[PDB]
């Protein structure tokens, strides 16, 4: 409709003005705020664990595993280096978010989850039904102007596109992926024969009627992992159950489509699930039926929830609302002043509004306390750190 | 001096915003009766609970109808509620551009 | 006068923008104002983040489940209408899924009411957000449960009024049962038209209606959030006089992809699919000092391409795809070639074949850009490598030999070069 | 009491039927 187009234009103007206002207040809201406009939009982001601290230099170098989203050109699996001001003081050090590696990739990258037991191996989700387990060390630094070279591994167990990609921390390898075919397939990988061409699914899970939006492994037990789907039913699957159809737990957990999921790094029972109901709800694995506090301040879908690795009571959510909200779980229920109540719930700690488009993905840097890299569909990557005064 | 950066709002968006503001001030009385930060809704009795009274406020599809006694109805025939406390589910109806998903489109996830 | 009208418009544009932003942010905030350092007056609660999150389940179970109170608990319905059979249908409005634009409503249901003189099942049970009953005679809708499942539709006499297509209009009766700191603003435009006001609510943002409890916080909020103006504090004998003027510069152009700033309508700000753009890196906050608050305050770095470029020839926007190549400035512009051809052909004292060979040589030299005498030698060979067929077809081989002789007489080339060039020309004819 | 800032802003953004009259309908322009 023409009215819809006029409203979209007005909203674009308002979004630009809001971004300008936010950037005016960026010094008073963040300690570090670095915005980089990637050549191609990225649908994924995950800091590599390795960090380099050059002696005599005021900064440090971290590695980001970014994807690519080309309209028709050759998609890539970008790996870039980011310079962070470390503890004290940089003014001008030339390139700060320059790329390091670029491996050719058939189709846009949907996920860039590296293998934790070996950050050399990085997996990727293609628009096709097959997942590719790259190895950026083996591949050439510069991209070969040809087709998608042999990724050293290509697992095909799905029937359509997928978005979930979970790496087992307790077991080396074990990349489990959930696709739109209502199937969450698990590939053993790792202990597999060399000369990687095709890797069949070790076990495929069909217990979610709708399209499984995402899936994550349990951070303590190697036999447990949660899967969340569009049927509004977050399921916690237990391996070695002699059945690949009935999950151990089948809590509905939401009303609208539930997209993301992330276990608490510290607690062995706390997990968060963001959904299309504009609600990020915490959960306890001790009792499945009962629901914990439901963080409700988003105005659109919650596409990604990720607990902070440096804190046990901090969780961040983002999605189509174009806002990145940081929640302090230990602040839930605290009495607030009327101005504080007007600003937002006591649980909510910070709202990042530097993105003019939907946040495709975000991640924390394990080597830094409170810095987050969030990539939007506007081909914008922002590495930002919340101001110290917010969290003492 | 420095060149004029060609302000992005222009006049068409300004005209639409002026129209929306005029409608908002005529409907919710935000400027006059809302003290600049609240919506002044006027309730209307619809049904009588003979066991309270059900009242519906003038800006429709914003706040649910509630049951109030006759004395309560007389006391609160008009309700002023701050924008912060508006129900998040239906608060967006106060203006088309209060929050609009810019990429409506299709495909994506 | 027209000066006041111009002032009113020039202040109304940013005032209207900021008033809309005020009405929008209170429901859709750009950021939490309590998280702004200059707005530290709010967020009146310290950090007690020293309690484990593994006992939240027990705390919530004890608080809610242990002390659970029943929210509520068939329905009995029956009097007459006023101003005819009417239909009573139970409407169940479902939750708004991503696929659905609006919340779906499924109407699961007649009685012969008097012309202006029912026992319901356990259909309630939760995909449906709430349960409502709709009456049509002349329509009437009433909800039985709220968002929190609040027990509405109280049992007893109910004179539920109806809206055409209690009250004076057509109403229906039914029986329901079970089973100081004065702050002054002096708006100034062109230093000639001034409007002096005074804030109705002290220490409150006139635009955003925000409660800045301190004068420094209010001034900083004005300078930052409402940046379309410039706020020059001047102090007042009674309170504070905040002069307000329109920010002359206010670089507030489009901040997205520079390509969209020049696309044709219908494709600008399309957001439909991924769009390539030139890489750029910006650093806004690196490590701010975080100095103490003081009123004395009221007495950036970028790497990469940070604009939209244009073609030097057509003055049209330059796409990122057409950037890494096509420097678009090469040795021999087409206009120079045409001018050389015209100047050669415009001579009076020259033969036709002589002019043709002269133009061919000039075009070849421009296309290759010889500047060195020794290269001239190889240049001659290059000529027969590119213009040999054309000269042969034009049958100007003798003129080419004459040109070679003249060039040798002008130094550069040599007798051996002349013989080699002629032999290369002959091999073309034999082929 | 030279008017009020909120009243001046409300006399600035709307200038039509929904102007609430009051002092805005009075000699607001040209002081």
């Amino acid at each position: 409709d023409k009215e819809a187009a006029f409203d979209d234009a007005v909203e674009e103007r308002v979004i630009n003005e809001e971004y300008k206002i936010w950037k005016k207040n960026t010094p008073f809201l963040y300690d570090l705020v670095m915005t980089h406009a990637l050549e191609w939009p990225s649908l994924t982001a995950q800091w590599l664990p390795d960090v380099t601290r050059p002696e005599g230099k005021d900064f440090s170098i971290h590695r980001l595993v970014l994807g690519t989203h080309t309209s028709d050109e050759q998609n890539h699996l970008v790996i870039a280096s980011v310079q962070l001001p470390n503890d004290d003081a940089f003014g001008s050090v030339s390139g700060k978010i320059e790329i390091e590696i670029k491996i050719n990739h058939e189709g846009e990258v949907n996920r860039a989850r590296y293998m934790p037991q070996n950050p050399c191996i990085i997996a990727t989700k293609t628009p096709s039904s097959d997942v590719l387990v790259f190895d950026y060390t083996k591949h050439p630094s510069k991209p070969d102007p040809s087709g998608e070279c042999n990724p050293d591994l290509r697992l095909r167990g799905h029937q359509k596109e997928g978005y979930g990609l979970s790496w087992n921390p307790n077991l080396s390898g074990h990349l489990l992926s959930a696709s739109d075919d209502h199937t969450i397939c698990l590939w053993d990988i790792s202990a597999v024969p060399k000369e990687g061409k095709v890797v069949d699914a070790k076990t495929i899970f069909t217990g979610h009627t709708a399209v499984v939006e995402d899936v994550s492994w349990h951070l303590l037990h190697e036999s447990l992992f949660g899967s969340v789907a569009d049927d509004q039913k977050l399921m916690i699957w237990d391996t070695r159950s002699n059945n690949t159809s009935k999950p151990s737990h089948s809590v509905d957990a939401h009303t609208a489509e539930v997209n993301c999921l992330s276990f608490n790094p510290y607690s062995e029972f706390i997990l968060a699930t963001g959904s299309a109901d504009k609600t990020v709800a915490l959960w306890d694995l001790r009792n499945l039926k009962l629901k914990l506090h439901s963080f409700e301040s988003h105005k659109d879908e919650i596409f990604q929830v990720q607990w902070s690795p440096h804190n046990e009571t901090i969780l961040a959510s983002s999605g189509t609302d174009r806002r990145l909200n940081v929640w302090d779980l230990s602040k839930i229920g605290e009495e607030q002043s009327p101005e504080d109540a007007e600003d937002g719930p006591p649980e909510l700690l910070f709202i990042h509004g530097g993105h003019t488009a939907k946040i495709s993905d975000f991640s924390w840097n394990p080597n830094e306390p409170w810095v987050i890299c969030s990539v939007s569909e506007d081909n914008i990557m922002q590495v930002w750190q919340m101001a110290e005064n917010i969290y003492n | 001096s420095l060149p004029r950066p060609h302000d992005f709002f222009d006049a068409q968006t300004l005209d639409a915003i002026r129209h929306r503001a005029i409608c908002f001030n005529l409907s919710a009385h935000i400027e006059s009766l809302g003290k600049g930060h609240s919506v002044v809704f006027h309730s209307t009795v619809i049904a009588k609970r003979k066991e309270k009274l059900l009242l519906h406020w003038m800006p429709e599809d914003i706040l649910p109808d509630v049951w109030v006694n006759e004395s309560e109805r007389h006391q609160l025939k008009t309700k002023v509620v701050h924008l912060s406390k508006l129900p998040k589910d239906t608060a967006l109806l106060l203006d088309p551009n209060i929050y609009r998903t810019m990429p409506q489109k299709r495909l994506k996830r | 006068q027209a000066d006041h009208e111009l002032f009113l418009q020039a202040f109304e544009k940013p005032t209207q923008i900021y008033r809309f932003l005020r009405t929008r942010n209170l429901i859709a905030p750009i950021f939490l104002h309590r998280t702004l350092t200059y707005m530290s007056h709010r967020n009146s609660r310290t950090n007690i983040k020293r309690k484990t999150f593994k006992v939240d389940d027990m705390l919530s179970k004890v608080e809610k489940m242990k002390g659970e109170q029943e929210s509520h608990s068939h329905l009995q319905l029956t009097t007459g209408f006023f101003h005819v059979t009417l239909e009573v249908l139970l409407v169940k409005v479902c939750h708004k899924k991503r696929k659905d634009v609006s919340c779906p409503i499924r109407q699961v249901p007649k009685k012969q009411v008097p012309l202006n003189p029912a026992v319901s099942s356990n259909e309630f049970e939760h995909m449906v957000k709430s349960y409502s009953l709709l009456f049509r005679v002349f329509v009437a809708q009433m909800t039985v449960f709220d968002k929190n499942r609040r027990l509405q539709l109280l049992d007893g006499e109910y004179e539920v009024a109806m809206q055409e297509m209690f009250s004076q209009g057509p109403t229906l009766q039914f029986t329901l049962r079970w089973t100081k700191l004065r702050i002054f603003y002096q708006f100034l435009y062109n230093n000639n038209t001034r409007q002096q006001t005074e804030a109705r609510d002290d220490l409150h943002c006139p635009w955003c209606t925000l409660n800045c409890r301190k004068l420094y916080s209010l001034l900083k909020h004005l300078k930052l959030c409402h940046s379309r103006f410039i706020f020059n504090y001047v102090y007042h004998p009674k309170g504070a006089r905040i002069d307000v003027s329109i920010n002359e510069c206010y670089d507030g152009s489009y901040a997205g992809n520079p390509q969209d700033i020049h696309r044709q309508p219908g494709f600008a700000f399309s957001r439909n699919g991924p769009v390539k753009r030139t890489p750029i890196t910006h650093i806004l906050v690196c490590r701010p000092k975080r100095t103490k608050a003081s009123m004395s305050e009221f007495l950036t770095y970028s790497s990469g391409h940070n604009r939209l470029y244009f073609h030097s020839d057509t003055c049209l926007p330059l796409r990122p795809q057409e950037m890494e190549v096509d420097s678009e400035d090469e040795k021999d512009p087409e206009w120079l070639r045409e001018k050389t051809i015209t100047q050669i052909e415009e001579f009076s004292d020259v033969n036709e074949g002589e002019k043709e060979v002269m133009k061919l040589w000039n075009l070849h030299v421009m296309k290759h850009g010889f500047i060195a005498d020794n290269q001239m030698n190889h240049a001659c060979m290059l000529f027969v490598e590119n213009y040999g067929q054309k000269i042969i077809k034009k049958n100007l081989c003798r003129n080419f030999m004459l040109h070679l002789v003249s060039m040798h007489d002008f130094n550069l080339i040599s007798i051996m070069s002349i013989d080699k060039a002629v032999t290369k020309l002959r091999e073309m004819q034999q082929k | 009491p030279p008017a009020t800032q909120i009243s001046d802003l409300s006399k600035r953004k709307p200038k039509t039927e929904d102007f609430l009259t009051f002092l805005c309908l009075r000699g607001s322009p040209a002081l």
